[PDB]
């Protein structure tokens, strides 16, 4: 009756500090369709950001991109903060340029 | 190559709070081209694919049209459900269809499509032979009874071997720059130590179209399928999708293990390995 | 371009 999502945290382009890129949370697999996702900076949510058109896979599981464009450096922390009937508390997933 | 169009509608009821959300998408292959959403200020057809927007004012209404009219039937299907499955209205409940067609390298029919679930659970589907239906329940066979009826796979016939393939072909070689081109993946491997005992190595898939893509992970010759994490392709958000596959290596075994890449950009299928 | 039969209440 309900499904957990999956989340991947990641950037369009390989990341190189000082150079504008894209942040990406991909939430997918997840039933219902009702979703909270925050991409965060040092910890505090990120203001603009934009997602896909609600769409879902062959297995009826929801999938959603939300995404802002971003200057990765050496020092700033970057995560996705998702929250689900599934979950009891946010789960937050840092971005790590390796994965 | 083969090619598909599917159109995807979501319907999600939210009592208390209006009226139930309806968003649908329409794709080629892994193309998004139109979308319609019931909550945007001013709900149209928009294109979403520069190929699309050279359809003519009549088509975006007509379009338009059609996704209203399905928002609309699915409300009343909402509330149908509810009837079949004797659930309360303070709930909220999903209605989801997908139909349309795959077509061969020819442009001729490889398959169609049309199916429901309700709740993220199968609800009824129209076979493979676009004439006879599969129910999962007793619920969906009072929709199976009633479609049965009024013929309706005998309509959903028609499109599909119809308009469905006609408008995909046309589609095709209006947007034959990118329906009609295949990226192929940048590939390589990073390593990365856990402990004075084992590394991460982990084969990438960069920059390609379309998403369908086999990566593996094989440790003398043999495929390593239990032991590769391998993570769901994602969306670059560029039209391009994104996959890596990762084994734990003993240190000093990196010679052993070689990464294989399929892809429908690359002519033969690739292997590579670490390289320090 | 979408199915644009009359549509078919479940």
């Amino acid at each position: 009756i309900q499904r957990t999502p999956k989340i991947q945290v990641y950037s369009r382009h390989p990341a190189e500090n000082g150079k504008s890129n894209f942040l990406n949370c991909y939430v997918s697999g997840f039933h219902p369709s009702d979703i909270e996702v925050d991409l965060l900076k040092n910890g505090e949510r990120i203001e603009k950001v934009e997602h896909s058109d609600l769409s879902f896979s062959k297995d009826w599981s929801f999938y959603l991109l939300y995404y802002t464009e971003f200057t990765p450096t050496e020092k700033d922390e970057y995560a996705c903060r998702v929250n689900h009937v599934t979950l009891s508390q946010p789960k937050i997933v840092k971005w790590d340029r390796d994965m | 190559g083969s090619h598909s169009m599917r159109y995807f509608h979501t319907s999600v009821s939210r009592p208390g709070r209006g009226e139930p959300r309806f968003i649908t998408v329409g794709y080629v292959d892994d193309t998004l081209f139109v979308r319609f959403d019931s909550d945007a200020a001013s709900p149209r057809e928009e294109p979403r694919a520069p190929w699309i927007e050279q359809e003519g004012p009549e088509y975006w209404d007509r379009e338009t049209q059609i996704c209203k009219a399905k928002a609309q039937t699915d409300r009343e299907d909402l509330r149908t459900l509810l009837r079949y499955y004797n659930q309360s209205e303070a709930g909220s409940h999903t209605l989801q269809n997908m139909y349309g067609c795959d077509v061969g390298p020819d442009g001729r029919l490889l398959r169609g499509y049309h199916q429901d679930a309700y709740d993220g659970k199968d609800y009824i589907a129209l076979n493979e032979d676009l004439s006879s239906w599969t129910a999962a329940d007793t619920a969906a066979q009072i929709t199976q009874r009633k479609w049965e009826a009024a013929r309706v796979a005998e309509q959903l016939r028609a499109y599909l071997e119809g308009e469905c393939v006609e408008w995909l072909r046309r589609y095709l070689e209006n947007g034959k720059e990118t329906l009609q081109r295949a990226d192929p993946p940048k590939t390589h491997v990073t390593h990365h130590p856990i402990s004075d005992h084992e590394a991460t190595l982990r084969c990438w898939a960069l920059g390609f179209y379309p998403a369908e893509i086999t990566l593996t992970w094989q440790r003398d010759g043999e495929d390593q399928t239990q032991d590769t994490e391998l993570v769901e392709t994602r969306p670059a958000g560029d039209r391009t999708f994104q996959k890596w596959a990762a084994v734990v290596v003993p240190s000093g075994e990196e010679q052993r293990y070689t990464c294989h890449v399929q892809h429908e950009g690359l002519p033969k299928p690739l292997t590579l390995r670490w390289e320090p | 371009r979408r199915f644009s039969r009359s549509p078919i209440r479940r």
